[PDB]
RNA sequence: GCCACAGAG
DNA sequence: ATTTTTTTGCCTTCCGAAAATTTTG
DNA sequence: CAAAATTTTCGGAAGGCATGCTCTGTGGC
């Protein structure tokens, strides 16, 4: 009902980043791209989804 | 969303031209901004149709329109499809500069994505005019609310 | 009526006088202008819309009629197309729309 | 950019335009002071500055204010003026005089905190990333928030569908007087309202009081060649006629039998006339001979805007239009309030003057200066009062605004942060959805899109985005006699029936001539402003329905940064960019280079503005910075935010300012009525460059 | 609709906000009788029915000079006439005028004479810019008319406006199958027990139109307590 | 000569015309015997010829004067620097390009020139003399046009 | 971008303090061609407040309401039209010597406008005439009151209107304006660099 | 105690 | 003793002024 | 018949009300 697509990324961004070891940006019409997280947690052993 | 944008673009090129017919209780413009909300939303049922119509079952969003727990199939389809049209008082987005919406867009433009349409998804993220329209659609709600 | 005096372009204004003739005459410096045999007028043309005959194209394939047009002096036409529509109650009778085929001029009765 | 104008900086500047310059401009307006008694006596106030002595070479010493904090007392510095009098028959000077004492803004130029690193941040006990910006009165550190109002020296057009008339107003404001004047429509007539006339006045007869003595120069200015125009206009020019006024005399005492101001002297009804002419019509135009031209031609302008708002209801101006709203900063509400507290200083001495001079007894005379300070005090007290209540009273101005000042919130450091740079609306009482509370599309880089309170004052109060400057004022004659020499022709010697022909020139709202070829000049206006030969914050624009270019000069304008395209290419390049990574080539440089330049929202509205390097056209004409400048600094907290649906975002720039969290360095040697601290704060996994910028990751 | 609506009818509001009046056509199914009878209740003014109208002066007389079409109005099928354009003249109390100064020169042209220091040029003039502004033929408060083709295929005539019972009278309408969403106007027409239909009527449409779905037993009570 | 007696009706145009009867009301008060852009270019160049006819019409002409709009601050000239009341003598040139273009060369700077605002009234220029012995104004002309320099920025 | 012919420019008469006059109601062109100057029998120029004053005498025979004028107006056949001297900086009024612009500094221009001064002495006189049958330090005036004070206390000058002076004005200007030839100073970028 | 803003749902 | 506003809509009662109608000469 | 008294109609101004319901804090007079 509310719509927060963005928290969902913001939780994949931030996993990706805490297995890789460097903090991530959300910023504005821009940002870490999902399809970077998606490989930095399959490359660790994590589904792509989170 | 482009033969939409195609046919809203035919319309406009009609209007500017002047032979553009009106509907039996309206003028001109009354009639173009009817058409061409007509069309965008028929665009955003069709797309939000073929979107709903595609995911899986065990999809937690769908789950939980079926159920009516929360949410709806419109909400789906704004998450995982277009968005849509933006709404501001019955209108589409007025003018807030002389002629135009933003200064980002050409005067006396009247096409879809300059006047409150919205095609990204709240997946793939909203460009700034976009990010604009809807933030005036939800102040406007958040407003009549208060 | 929109006229200035040419003297010192102040607007003039029309009053009877004592002779009781109009003229157009200056409240600021010593000017008037007399209008005997002078006509003078100031045409507010208003705008003109354009609009649909709302009984034009009807009286297109409809059978025809014998009745005399009321400008007989000026023509002598007989056939006219006619038609019956109903813009009335339902207890009154049904008014009829005919039109002469040489002169046009169309006109309708009851 | 927020290296040198920053977000927090802007009320700095203001502040500092108060002190420098302002300060002066509000001595020289009331500087001379005469006696009813002795003639020969006359006080001359030459010259004013705050926290520095003319004879010292270091500036005095202040508490540091983390001191005032702990003591309950006032972080101020005394206010310095050079008085020139007559002490019995030899004029004598005295500077140094102290009047008064002004609570200094922190980190401005005149505080100890100026350009201080952070070693002696940390021996003055404050924080070396406290925003800054406020004043410690009493204690308590209170912030002199942002006021929205409309454009001052602006004619505004207004209309009552509903109740069927319109009308054009300016808000006269200058430091010699301030005012209001109406241009409405009454029963298809036009008259002229003003509070200093008892009744209204059809325009043609103020037209006549003016130098116009022609109906048909009247109706050739208002209307011109539009037939339309002509037939509204045209019911006016009977009343000059029904009331048998034909002169300019016979106007001036028409309108001077009617005025309701009070005067110390008895004037006749004539000068009356005059005077209500000169000085209280139009209260920033004033006429100093006998010629009425200006004056004239700005009442004509607006009877013209009138008739063109009954013609169609569509050329009205909009209210909720950014580039008709100016913003007052610290600096300009104090200088308001110091306006009329040296006012009453004023006149409280010279009454103290005629009662001590009316006594003969005295052979000697005595020393005007030893009673200051018996007054002095006043200005003090009431300066804090109003920066301590909060209440703003100035029966002067009829002005009765309340809740200018805010008690700092210290619940978080976003929440200071944003406590900072927020803009209080005019209209407080508005309920109606789609008026002032709206979201309106031109306030777009220029106020925050998401960060707005829920409740009651949603849509009023709103914040500034991240990268914005606000204008402050700077001189006009400089530009005016550029307008004269780049081809303008002046107003007293062009004709009125064929002014309206061609393009006229509007100064600040005001008619300075005529320009044959508008474009060419505005061009021409804009090249002087990117070689740097004009003040970068001067703003041109073309209004082609109004057939005027207008040059704003005056401060209070709301502008943005934006990169110029020239020919489908944009003008910052990649060996630009190169040199302002290695260290020089700074954003100074930039500006004096012609690579980026400051539009303000009416400028924005003749503009063409790509949001990407990759969407330019060769029709362009700016390209933006960065597009996330249009989320203030607290809604920069939100990671991916264009993913979210926007009262989301309302919701999180209303919550962030009540997050437990770190305060400041200092927070340990703060003694605060409540403070909520967290033990072990993390700064966030997904971060944002407004994060960086405002460095919340320092204090998450 | 909605929360104003509700407020404006739940008072005894005079004057609302966008008033409908639905006439039902006696003939329903021709475009032609539609466009008929709506010319007999959309008011239609001076301006709409003239080429031009002028302010003559002569050696001592002076008046001022309408001309009429026939063209707009045998194509718009108005049933009005020269005759109906200066006794609607003459009705206009504003301006000041009385049938012995109004009189008809040709088939076409309309002349209005003034008679009496400086008194007939101004009387005159506001004569001259206030008389194409009259209403010559329809209803005085009707601020629109349209014809609406319904779901079945026929027409109905709906106007915003106040005047019910000119509506409900006019011929080609059938008086009584005409309603109005306006309450006080339907009390003032039709008595009390019609009002409190309007009540219960518009309360329902209005509830219904958002989905709120209560019982109209409320809303009988809240009639009932109204009237 | 009795014509100008009668009583002046103003010019009347309908407002959906205004903005182009424009040119032709421009072009009728002198009566001579980037889309706006290229339309100030075309009404530069007509300014330039017009300029140039009206110049070379008045030569020697009693009577005839034309109205310059020079910057109110001339470049600086030598010392026989001065003040720019004090300029006397030849101080530029009124240069014609095989175009058709027209430039005013003061010192070293080239400027341009226009025809500028279109006055639809009579303007005569007077001399003054405030001579206590006897004081007189005499008329010396009337202004037939006004022309405008502006520097090339 | 070669020039084909020049014009020369030339400056002269510092000292001629040449004024120009702008009628509000008298037009340039009637029909197509220029119109007939109109005859002025009076002319005043207040000094100190730059007061212009103009009588033109209207003609009588035509137009003139006789009656009017002589019981109202106390007879007045003359138009008279007042303007303020505005002091404009950078006009020169120019002519053509043999493809030669001789330029001469504009003192003042002044926009004539018509006065009414005989309603304004008809309603003082009724003033007086109504209010004597039955009636029934102080210097502190600034700005505009003072210089409407000054103007209306200070005496009109009667100047001894004159006309076809043109000749020795042109002898004078040529003659001052053909003995020098000023060097160019400036270079055309330092003239770019301040007061554009 | 009275005002004044600030927030919560 | 110069001199801004700072919501927006709805409602009844009053109170001259002018219009409409009847009533005296 | 039209002058004079009585009554009705019609405006603009003057009043009034609304501008949620609860709750928690501070700061200054
Ligand atoms: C110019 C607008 C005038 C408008 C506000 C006036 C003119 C016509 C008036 C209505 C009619 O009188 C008929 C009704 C009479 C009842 O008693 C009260 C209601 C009723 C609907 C009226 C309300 C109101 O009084 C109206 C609409
Ligand atoms: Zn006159
Ligand atoms: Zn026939």
């Amino acid at each position: 009902s509310r719509m927060t697509v963005g928290k969902m990324i913001e939780l994949i961004s931030g996993k990706a980043g805490v297995l890789n070891g460097t903090l991530e940006y959300g910023t504005c019409f821009g940002g870490s791209k999902l399809e970077d997280m998606s490989k930095i947690l399959v490359d660790q052993g994590f589904n792509y989804s989170g | 969303v482009e033969i939409a944008y195609h046919k809203c673009d035919e319309l406009i090129t009609l209007f500017n031209k002047g032979e553009l017919e009106t509907q039996p209780g309206c003028n001109e413009e009354q009639t173009l901004e009817a058409k061409i909300g007509g069309l965008l939303s028929k665009v955003r049922e069709e797309v939000g149709d073929v979107c709903i119509n595609e995911l899986d079952n065990w999809n937690a969003p769908l789950i939980m329109a079926t159920c009516g727990s929360k949410g709806s199939t419109l909400n789906v389809s704004q998450m995982v499809a277009v968005v849509g049209q933006q709404i501001i008082s019955g209108n589409r987005v007025p003018d807030g500069f002389q002629d135009r919406s933003l200064p980002h867009f050409p005067k006396n433009s009247k096409t879809p994505q300059s006047k409150g349409f919205v095609r990204n998804s709240f997946f793939s993220g909203l460009s700034p005019p976009e990010f604009l329209f809807h933030a005036i659609s939800g102040r406007e709600g958040l407003v009549d609310t208060a | 009526m929109l006229s200035f005096c040419p003297s010192c372009n102040n607007m003039l204004l029309i009053t009877s006088g004592d002779s009781g003739v109009y003229t157009l005459a200056c409240r600021s410096c010593p000017y008037e202008f007399p209008i005997e045999g002078i006509e003078i007028y100031d045409r507010k043309k208003l705008p003109r819309k354009e609009v649909d005959d709302v009984l034009g194209g009807g009286w297109d394939n409809v059978d025809q009629t014998k009745t005399q047009c009321p400008n007989y002096d000026t023509c002598g036409g007989e056939s006219a197309y006619f038609f019956q529509l109903q813009i009335r109650s339902a207890d009154e009778p049904m008014t009829t729309f005919y039109k002469c085929v040489n002169c046009g001029h169309r006109w309708k009765e009851n | 950019f927020l290296k040198v104008k920053g977000l927090v900086k802007q009320h700095l500047d203001s502040f500092n335009y108060f002190v420098d310059t302002d300060l002066k401009k509000i001595i020289k307006a009331n500087q001379l002071i005469l006696s009813d008694v002795d003639p020969e006596f006359y006080l001359k106030y030459v010259d004013i500055r705050v926290g520095k002595k003319s004879s010292s070479s270091t500036k005095d010493y202040l508490t540091p204010p983390h001191e005032c904090r702990l003591r309950d007392m006032t972080y101020s510095a005394p206010i310095y003026v050079d008085i020139e009098y007559t002490r019995g028959r030899n004029i004598i000077m005295h500077k140094d005089v102290e009047i008064g004492r002004m609570p200094i803004m922190l980190r401005s130029n005149k505080c100890i905190l100026y350009d201080a690193d952070e070693s002696k941040m940390a021996k003055l006990n404050e924080c070396p990333l406290d925003p800054g910006g406020y004043f410690i009165v009493n204690g308590t550190e209170k912030v002199i928030l942002v006021q929205e109002q409309l454009s001052k020296n602006r004619i505004i057009v207004e209309a009552d569908e509903k109740k069927g008339i319109v009308q054009a107003s300016v808000t006269s404001s200058t430091h010699e007087r301030k005012s209001k004047t109406y241009v409405i429509t009454k029963n298809g007539k036009i008259y002229l309202k003003h509070n200093s006339i008892a009744e209204e006045i059809p325009i043609a007869i103020v037209l006549k009081a003016c130098g116009i003595l022609s109906d048909l120069e009247i109706m050739q200015l208002v209307c011109g060649n539009d037939s339309s125009y002509q037939d509204i206009f045209a019911v006016n020019l009977e009343e000059s006629s029904k009331l048998d006024i034909y002169t300019q005399q016979q106007a001036l005492e028409y309108i001077g039998a009617k005025v309701k101001t009070m005067r110390r002297q008895k004037l006749t009804i004539l000068q009356e006339g005059i005077e209500a002419i000169a000085t209280t019509v139009i209260a920033h135009l004033t006429v100093e001979a006998l010629d009425f031209r200006e004056k004239a031609l700005y009442i004509a302008m607006m009877t013209r805007r009138v008739v063109m708002a009954m013609y169609n209801p569509k050329m009205i101006d909009d209210r909720d239009y950014v580039g008709n709203k100016r913003l007052e900063l610290a600096g300009q509400l104090i200088s308001l309030l110091f306006e009329d507290l040296f006012k009453k200083f004023n006149n409280d001495f010279k009454l103290s003057i005629d009662k001590v001079l009316k006594k003969p007894n005295r052979a000697m005379e005595y020393d005007a200066l030893l009673s200051i300070n018996v007054h002095s005090n006043n200005i003090t007290s009431g300066l804090n009062r109003a920066i301590s209540t909060g209440n703003w009273s100035l029966k002067r101005f009829k002005m009765e605004r309340a809740g200018v000042t805010h008690v700092l919130s210290r619940l978080s450091y976003i929440s200071a942060l944003g406590m900072m740079t927020r803009i209080s609306s005019q209209f407080e009482k508005s309920r109606k959805v789609s008026g002032p509370r709206a979201l309106q599309p031109s306030q777009f880089g220029m106020l925050c899109t998401a960060d707005t309170p829920e409740g009651e004052a949603c849509g009023l109060v709103k914040n500034l985005a991240l990268m914005t400057h606000i204008t402050t004022d700077d001189e006009e004659e400089p530009i005016k006699k550029l307008c004269y020499v780049l081809g303008v022709e002046d107003i007293t010697l062009i004709d009125s029936a064929s002014l309206h022909l061609n393009y006229g020139v509007y100064l600040n709202g005001t008619l300075i001539g005529s320009i044959r070829f508008p474009t060419k000049f505005v061009t021409q206006f804009r090249h002087l402003r990117r070689t740097g030969k004009v003040s970068e914050f001067i703003s041109i624009y073309s209004n082609s329905h109004q057939m005027a270019v207008h040059i704003a000069t005056d401060g209070g304008r709301i502008c943005r940064p934006l990169i110029i395209v020239s020919d489908g290419q944009s003008r910052v390049k990649d060996i630009h960019l190169r040199k302002l990574l290695d260290g020089e080539l700074d954003f100074d440089d930039f500006l004096k280079l012609g690579l980026v330049e400051y539009l303000d929202v009416n400028e924005e509205n003749d503009s063409y503005i790509a949001l990407y390097e990759k969407d330019i056209v060769p029709s362009m004409t700016h390209l933006e910075i960065e597009p996330f400048t249009i989320l203030g600094a607290v809604a920069g907290l939100i990671p991916y935010p264009h993913h979210n649906q926007s009262p989301r975002n309302t919701y999180q720039c209303a919550m962030g300012k009540q997050a437990i969290g770190a305060i400041a360095y200092n927070q340990f040697k703060r003694i605060d009525t409540l403070l909520y601290l967290m033990t072990y704060p993390q700064q966030p996994m997904v971060k944002t460059k407004t994060i960086e910028l405002i460095d919340y990751d320092k204090l998450p | 609709l909605g929360v104003p609506r509700i407020k404006e009818i739940i008072n005894a509001s005079k004057v609302i906000s966008t008033p409908i009046i639905n006439a039902v056509l006696v003939n329903d199914n021709d475009e032609r009788a539609a466009r008929v009878v709506k010319g007999r209740v959309e008011k239609t003014l001076l301006s709409d029915v003239a080429f031009y109208v002028q302010d003559v002066y002569k050696d001592n007389l002076s008046f001022i000079q309408v001309r009429i079409d026939l063209g707009t109005i045998d194509k718009l099928q108005l049933e009005l006439t020269i005759e109906d354009i200066a006794v609607a003249i003459t009705r206009a109390s504003k301006l000041k005028i009385q049938a012995s100064d109004v009189n008809i020169i040709g088939k076409d042209r309309i002349a209005i004479n003034v008679f009496p220091e400086n008194d007939v040029f101004y009387r005159m003039q506001q004569l001259r810019r206030a008389l194409p502004d009259v209403v010559v033929k329809g209803l005085p408060d009707i601020s629109r008319a349209v014809i609406n083709i319904r779901d079945d295929g026929k027409r109905e005539l709906l106007v915003e406006g106040y005047g019910l019972r000119d509506v409900m009278c006019t011929d080609g309408v059938i008086g009584s199958r005409t309603t109005t969403n306006h309450v006080l106007e339907v009390f003032s027409v039709l008595g009390i027990e019609a009002a409190r239909y309007s009540i219960i009527r518009e309360i329902n449409y209005t509830m219904s139109n958002h989905g709120m779905s209560v019982d109209p037993r409320h809303i009988q009570l809240l009639g009932d307590v109204m009237t | 000569r009795i014509e100008q007696l009668f009583p002046v009706r103003p010019v009347r145009v309908r407002h959906e015309d205004v903005e182009t009867v424009k040119r032709e009301i421009q072009e009728a008060l002198s009566e001579k015997p980037g889309k706006e852009a290229a339309a100030e270019l075309e009404l530069l160049n007509a300014d330039h010829q017009h300029i140039l006819r009206k110049l070379k019409k008045m030569n020697n002409k009693p009577e005839r004067f034309m109205v310059f709009q020079l910057p109110t601050r001339l470049p600086a000239f030598e010392r026989p620097a001065l003040s720019t009341r004090e300029l006397a003598g030849k101080v530029g040139s009124i240069r014609v390009h095989k175009s058709g273009k027209l430039s005013v060369k003061i010192g070293n700077v080239v400027m341009d020139i226009g025809k500028g605002a279109e006055t639809t009234f009579l303007q005569d220029v007077i001399a003054l003399s405030i001579a206590d012995d006897a004081s007189s104004a005499e008329l010396l002309g009337r202004v037939d046009g006004k022309i405008v320099v502006t520097p090339q920025i | 971008d070669p020039v084909i012919e020049e014009f020369p420019l030339k400056i002269s008469g510092e000292e001629e303090s040449l004024h120009v006059f702008q009628y509000a109601n008298r037009p340039r062109l009637v029909g197509r061609k220029p119109a007939e100057h109109p005859f002025i029998s009076a002319a005043r120029y207040k000094p100190k407040s730059h007061l212009w004053e103009i009588d033109i005498p209207l003609d009588e025979q035509a137009f003139y309401n006789k009656d009017k004028a002589e019981s109202e107006w106390n007879g007045v056949n003359v138009q008279t039209l007042k303007g303020v001297g505005v002091e404009n900086n950078g006009q020169y009024a120019a002519f053509v010597k043999d493809m030669q612009v001789y330029l001469v500094p504009i003192e003042r221009v002044a926009q004539l406008k018509p006065f009414f001064k005989y309603i304004d002495d008809a309603n003082v006189t009724r003033k007086q005439e109504d209010a004597r049958r039955n009636p029934n330090s102080q210097n502190r005036l600034t700005g505009s009151l003072l210089a409407h004070k000054v103007a209306d206390e200070e005496a009109n000058i009667e100047l001894t209107w004159a006309e076809g002076t043109f000749e020795q004005f042109k002898d004078t200007i040529v003659k001052e304006a053909e003995d020098k030839t000023l060097v160019a100073l400036e270079k055309q970028e330092d003239y770019i660099d301040n007061l554009v």
